[PDB]
């Protein structure tokens, strides 16, 4: 004989929406640690070291940039982060859809 | 068989809903009976495809 | 207070293997390998009473219901046939949502069916159903394998990626090696999803399958206990296909903890494996040590799988 | 604001009094209970004495309005004796005999007080209305019997599909192509407009025409897409620009993608050209091309029929459902509310509120706090201004978390605004005077902490029997609030619900293994008492934190149990397993449906006794004798009977007490087989009594009756209750670990700071988001002061500094969107580092923080047992 | 001066043409479909979605800065 009966069952399923929404936020991190492990930034350096020089860019340019400059390898790893995230995104989003 | 609805077509514009002509007792049973006299591989024939469940003497119930 | 708290369910059962096992028991076996030894073996089979009908004409199709169009539409998409009969003979029967959001529905399914059938075809040539009669360890396996191409085994399903599939196919693809059929072994599913076998020699074939056999009379007398799904996913994490070799990392055991955890519990989106008639009988609450039992009894069998898939 | 004297209140008009959590706000209805039936206090009484038929009480829950019926009729006996004692021993009562002229007098209107308290009105407003409109007829225009429908979520789902049948089926496919886009069908078009149906329908913001339909707005948009269409197809081609490093020459993909959206009709989504339209191109940075500024036109107003479908959906549906009732006869508990205020809302609604006042010429409404716009303006119509009848309004503004009711703090805010008088009660009898200081502190951090003016904070005090209340952990005292902050810069919700239910579980087992050794003490005065797992509670906002906080402390052996759960009984799979078993029962002869009840685990049959029992078939048939006999019991005596011998014979009952947490199973199967004697006795057909159970089944009714019962000797464990269910609740160890954990409302609505009114804006735009974002914000800070008040002596909180920010950005921490986060940082954005500052700066003697630290030692010891 | 940065932007501009982005997806591809990346998946980061290769084509105008800006301080 609850009057709140009805406000009390969509209250209670808009928390599990909430957790539902949250673990799917997880898990996409989750695949986000995973993958940016799969492509260490040596990987965008070989594809530099490849094309790079025919445009005229010397090997100890590139060599400069990855291993010596620190704010380079710092924005590279910002860089590898959201590119991951990005396509774990789309693969959970991909996962999600019925 | 799909049957939900009301019994007939003219009971759904009673309730002024529109007339659909599937999901009602009378489709059903005519889905049903379409089934007995033939079978569903053959295809349709009014639009209502036959229900091949019950091509025997136990259609007698329907 | 004084009376006795109940046994364990779980209890050896002595077994006999005869020498005669048709291949559509071993495939209904390795299906739901708990399941399998409540009705195979000891005739349980806990009937779920029936469904209470829609009480309105379906708007969305989902579950079995959509499964069995998708399944009749990749049939025909497949053979070339003609959508608009199946579509009429869907609208004809009701099952379809009405007018134009019939029309909205079948034709974003005619969209993704079309994109799996596309690679069906590609690959598909024409074949005849054969037979097999093989012995293994002493026992005959008779049955049936249909639409077997000269290329080797070609089946197609409208579902996602799943282990279970897997092992469907690695058990139809064992019994076609060990008999001639020299050729690979092709499984497509939605979503891209693959499972590729290469062609194994008899030896070979016959050491696998009587592995799977003597799970079959091990199954029969204790209840084997091998999750397809959340056994495959700690076995995923562990396995590494490059190297051929589990790893004994702590770290990546703590990640297929959570992922083997994952895939026995369930989300509101899609039904975990865990939650079921067949496992809650056998134990209330999952304890850590069964936990072990089902890891290491799944990288017994289940190893083969991702060992040879590609 | 003044301080309020129970005995110097003058009543007349409309008066309204704040009470503090914890302030004893039931024990003052009592004393202005007792003025208003003896006429006391003078100037300040009450013109005439009045009976207990005339005095109306309102309190929202019905378990409060039997308490309150109570209390107040040991009261009104107390009194009366100590009218003839003409001595008593207790304040109030010897103010009261003070006052009191004639007491020979004065006991006899006490007695006939105490013989009336059978018919004395104290009603929910529910149930107010329910009585007073079958009261008066003919002024609400209602007929005298009505049934009281439980749930209408049946007839909102039917009247939902009749809608969708009507308003979608005829449309073309063009149109029909846009509807599907928004939402799959009517199941999902309900649970968007299902908040806004329950409760009076409020005001939307620029609403559509009444003669505008589907196919205007429709064919409006795809002419305004039409346009741009042939425009960017006519003035394809050509590329001049001023370039910005911004910007690359990769544009060209995004070219060709909208030449490739314009060639196709009937698509409602949009490519995305917002690159190239001219304000972004601006932000970029000029072509200023005609059609280049006709593209922001098109981005600048949101392209849906969304607004237009959920509109007429909204005001359909609601005349559906209620045309639906009138024909059944069937009456809501919202259409009685709604029915009450559509009558006094009438010109026949003068006279009725004439009788109103003649009923009750007084009115005392508890829990102001919770309250509708229909509640207000019924108490407003009568109450407001009448020269005989007063108005008592009493409730707390921070203590209303029951917005997800429907309860609209606004409406409070408009009605103490209306009023001119105002009261408080400043002594604080609930908790020990640490823990007063400490919440004192906390809230006065800022100015307006609660974000409204018109709710203000005042610092209440201490008792004077409370002075001695202190808690000693491992010799000295500790202090009356503890702060558990958590090490490390950025933490996940999922780590910090991990990591802090075992912290708060490491915690607990530490308070019970130096409880049951007597070195933790609560105490009062030189007495004391060990710290039983009764007194330990753990508040969490939602069922899924029970649950993760129950996984964590059961896996350190400490049995707890969650009492605000609401978990049906037929979710269980007990209730799955006694389907099994009638089923079987009823079909003795089957060998299919016989093994399968005889293989569930309440039998407790071994697989090897099942296949022992396959091998001999007499051993089967014996087992067929039995169960026939049993389905004789079961046809001429019942469900309940038959289930008593089963459980006798087969010694099941005593075999699950026997098995570790079997008392719980066996709590269910009593408890259904309850149920199916109730359901037995209404249906005589055996097999449609198996037709009811196996349709409960499969969706659950939900029902409080249907809700599982609490399991004995929970008493002893740990209690975990969510914040809702704990208020006017006693805890005198509470635990707050996911306190900072915090969720944000992505639909827009809210109430006008002006006209007060309930607001929904189905338009996406950001103003509505943010005035909605800080009226959610106000409730988490008031979901955080009930679950501070709901102390005694110590209670502790989890503080970690969350970041839900995409991305973990290391500029600043989002712990200021939480409720206590906005109160340390005094709503300003900070970094770890500063609410690590904020946090040592506020801790004096009462507040205390140490950091988190997670540990395992041992579980715990088993106390063993008596036999 | 101002020649010098002419000189390492307009060799920046020359590497930009030199590495596309489905150079990128082309070792996006190999090695992360190891990590459970189907091909969908990776396709629709670098090709569907415009805010993935806004940023995607800013951060390479930043690599090819930077490493022309490197080449420049070798000269």
């Amino acid at each position: 004989m609850n009057a709140y009966y009805i406000q009390d069952r969509l209250e209670a399923q808009s928390w599990a929406r909430h957790y539902q929404q949250l673990a799917r936020e997880e898990k996409e991190a989750e695949l986000a640690d995973d993958m940016e492990k799969g492509i260490p930034q040596h990987l965008f350096e070989s594809l530099c070291i490849d094309h790079l020089q025919r445009h005229g860019a010397s090997k100890k340019s590139i060599t400069r940039a990855f291993d010596d400059d620190v704010e380079f390898q710092e924005r590279m790893a910002e860089h590898i982060r959201y590119m991951v995230e990005t396509i774990a995104h789309h693969q959970v989003d991909i996962d999600s859809e019925v | 068989s799909g049957i939900r609805w009301g019994i007939d077509d003219d009971n759904v514009r009673e309730l002024e809903l529109p007339a659909t002509g599937q999901h009602t007792w009378r489709f059903g049973l005519t889905r049903m009976l379409l089934g007995y006299a033939m079978e569903s591989a053959q295809g349709e024939w009014q639009s209502v495809l036959p229900y091949d469940e019950s091509s025997g003497l136990i259609a007698e119930l329907v | 207070q004084a009376g006795k708290a109940h046994s364990e369910f779980v209890q050896p059962l002595p077994f006999t293997l005869p020498e005669t096992v048709p291949l559509e028991t071993l495939q209904r076996f390795w299906a739901h390998p708990v399941r399998a030894f409540f009705q195979m073996r000891l005739q349980v089979n806990f009937r779920t009473e029936d469904s209470e009908i829609p009480d309105t004409e379906p708007f969305i199709l989902e579950g079995l219901s959509r499964y069995q169009i998708n399944q009749q539409l990749l049939n025909a998409l497949v053979e070339q046939d003609d959508a608009e009969r199946l579509f009429r003979r869907f609208r004809a029967a009701g099952d379809l949502p009405y007018g134009a959001f019939g029309e909205i529905f079948w034709e974003t399914q005619c969209q993704e069916m079309q994109q799996l059938a596309d690679r069906v075809i590609a690959c598909r040539q024409p074949g005849q159903s054969m037979e097999i009669d093989l012995a293994c360890n002493g026992v005959q396996i008779t049955g049936w394998l249909p639409q077997v191409q000269p290329d080797g085994l070609l089946r197609w399903r409208p579902s996602l990626l799943s282990v279970a599939q897997g092992m469907q196919l690695w058990l139809e693809h064992l019994v076609y090696c060990a008999s001639g059929g020299n050729g690979e072994s092709r499984l497509f599913l939605r979503k891209d999803g693959e499972w590729r076998f290469p062609p194994l020699a008899a030896e070979q074939a016959l050491h696998y399958l009587s592995q799977l056999i003597e799970g079959y009379r091990e199954g029969m007398s204790a209840p084997l206990l091998v999750l397809p799904e959340s056994g495959g996913a700690w076995l995923k994490t562990c396995y590494d296909a490059q190297n051929d070799a589990m790893l004994d990392d702590d770290s990546t055991l703590q990640k297929a903890r959570t992922k083997f955890l994952q895939a026995y519990e369930g989300n509101m989106m899609v039904r975990g494996e865990g939650d079921d008639i067949w496992y809650q009988r056998l134990w209330r609450q999952l304890t850590p040590e069964t936990m072990e039992a089902i890891v290491e009894q799944s990288q017994r069998f289940l190893l083969p799988l991702f060992r040879f898939n590609q | 604001a003044e301080t309020l004297d129970p005995l110097r209140l003058p009543l007349q008009g409309e008066r309204l009094i704040e009470a503090s959590a914890g302030t004893g706000k039931t024990f003052t209805i009592a004393a202005l209970y007792l003025r208003l039936l003896l006429g006391l206090g003078g100037s300040a009484a009450f013109p005439r004495p009045l009976t207990v038929e005339e005095l109306l009480v309102v309190t929202f829950t019905e378990a409060a309005t039997a308490e309150l019926r109570g209390r107040i009729r040991s009261n009104i006996h107390e009194l009366r004796i100590a009218c003839l004692r003409e001595t008593t021993d207790n304040p109030l009562y010897e103010r009261l005999l003070e006052e009191i002229d004639d007491k020979a007098q004065a006991a006899q209107w006490l007695l006939l007080a105490e013989r009336q308290m059978d018919e004395a009105a104290v009603f929910t407003i529910h149930g107010f209305c329910q009585r007073m409109l079958n009261l008066n007829a003919f002024e609400s225009g209602m007929l005298f019997e009505q049934q009281l429908i439980e749930d209408e979520s049946l007839l909102r789902y039917q009247a939902c599909a009749d809608f969708w049948r009507r308003h979608c089926y005829p449309l073309p496919r063009e149109i029909a192509q846009v509807v599907f886009e928004t939402w799959k069908g009517p199941q999902a078009l309900l649970r968007d407009i299902n908040r806004y149906l329950q409760g009076e329908a409020p005001v939307i913001k620029a609403p559509p025409p009444d003669d505008e339909t589907l196919a205007s707005r429709h064919a409006q948009i795809v002419a305004r897409i039409d346009t741009v269409k042939q425009q960017w197809r006519d003035a394809v081609g050509e590329l001049d620009a001023l370039i910005e490093s911004s910007g690359i020459d990769r544009r060209k993909f995004n070219r060709s993608n909208q030449a490739k959206w314009i060639d196709k009709i009937s698509a409602w989504a949009e490519e995305e050209t917002n690159s190239y339209q001219l304000p972004e191109s601006l932000e970029k940075f000029t072509p200023r091309h005609p059609l280049f500024e006709a593209i922001d036109q098109l981005l600048a107003e949101p392209l849906s029929i969304r607004d237009l479908v959920i509109t007429r959906a909204l005001a359909e549906i609601r005349e559906t459902v209620a045309r639906e009732k009138r024909r059944r006869g069937e009456l809501g508990f919202d259409d009685m509310l709604s029915r009450l205020d559509s009558a006094l809302r009438s010109e026949s609604g003068e006279v009725l509120a004439a009788a109103i006042r003649t009923r009750f010429p007084v009115a005392m409404i508890d829990e102001f706090q919770d309250t509708d716009p229909q509640q207000y303006r019924i108490f407003r119509r009568i109450w407001h201004h009448q020269p005989e009848t007063a108005l008592l309004l009493i409730g707390d503004p921070k203590q209303a978390i029951y917005a997800f009711r429907g309860a609209d703090i606004f409406t409070y805010m408009k009605a103490r605004s209306e009023v001119h008088a105002h009261y408080t009660l400043d002594t604080n009898w609930r908790s020990a005077p640490g823990m007063v200081n400490s919440v004192n502190k906390l809230f006065s951090q800022t100015d307006d902490a609660f974000m409204f003016r018109e709710i203000p904070f005042i610092p209440v005090k201490s008792a004077g029997k409370n002075q001695a209340l202190r808690f000693v952990f491992k010799g000295e005292t500790q202090p009356a609030m503890k702060m558990w902050l958590m090490e490390g810069e950025s933490c996940g919700v999922g780590d910090y619900q991990s990591t802090m239910a075992q912290v708060c579980a490491a915690q607990i087992r530490d308070w019970l293994q130096a409880g049951q050794r007597g070195e933790a003490l609560l105490m009062n005065g030189d007495d004391a008492r060990p710290v039983r797992a009764s007194d330990i509670s753990v508040l969490v906002r939602s069922r899924q934190e029970a649950a993760q906080v129950r996984d964590a402390l059961t896996l350190l052996e400490i049995p707890s149990v969650y009492l605000s759960n609401r978990d049906s009984v037929f979710e269980t799979l007990e209730a799955q397993e006694m389907l099994w078993l009638l089923q079987a029962v009823m079909t003795p002869e089957r060998e299919n449906t016989l093994r399968s009840a005889l293989a569930t685990s309440m039998m407790g049959l071994n697989a090897l006794d099942i296949e022992t029992l396959n091998n001999d078939e007499h051993a089967w048939d014996v087992v067929v004798e039995e169960f026939d006999g049993y389905r004789q019991i079961w046809r001429k005596r019942g469900v309940m009977p038959m289930l008593r011998a089963l459980m006798s014979a087969r010694n099941i009952a005593e075999n699950l007490l026997a098995t570790a947490g079997g008392e719980r199973r066996l709590t269910d199967i009593l408890h259904i087989s309850e149920l199916l004697q109730e359901a037995g006795t209404q249906l005589e057909s055996e097999h449609a009594l198996v037709r009811w159970l196996s349709q409960h089944i499969l969706e659950p009714d939900s029902n409080a009756s249907s809700q599982q019962m609490r399991l004995e000797s929970d008493k002893h464990l740990v209690q975990i209750v969510t914040i809702h269910k704990s208020k006017g609740l006693e805890y005198p160890l509470v635990w707050l670990p996911f306190i900072t954990n915090f969720r944000v409302q992505e639909q827009a609505f809210y109430h006008d700071r002006h006209s007060f009114e309930a607001v929904l804006d189905l338009n996406a735009a950001p103003e509505s988001v943010d005035l909605a974002e800080a009226e959610r914000l106000a409730e988490d800070l008031r979901l955080l002061y009930v679950a501070l008040t709901r102390s005694v002596w110590h209670c502790s909180l989890g503080v970690a500094p969350l970041v839900r920010r995409r991305g973990d950005k290391k500029g600043d921490t989002d712990v200021h969107q939480s409720a206590l986060g906005r109160l340390l940082q005094k709503g300003e954005p900070q970094d770890a580092a500063g609410l690590r500052t904020c946090i040592e700066a506020l801790c004096d003697d009462d507040i205390a923080w140490q950091t988190a630290q997670t540990g395992d030692n041992q579980p715990w010891q088993v106390n063993d047992v008596s036999t």
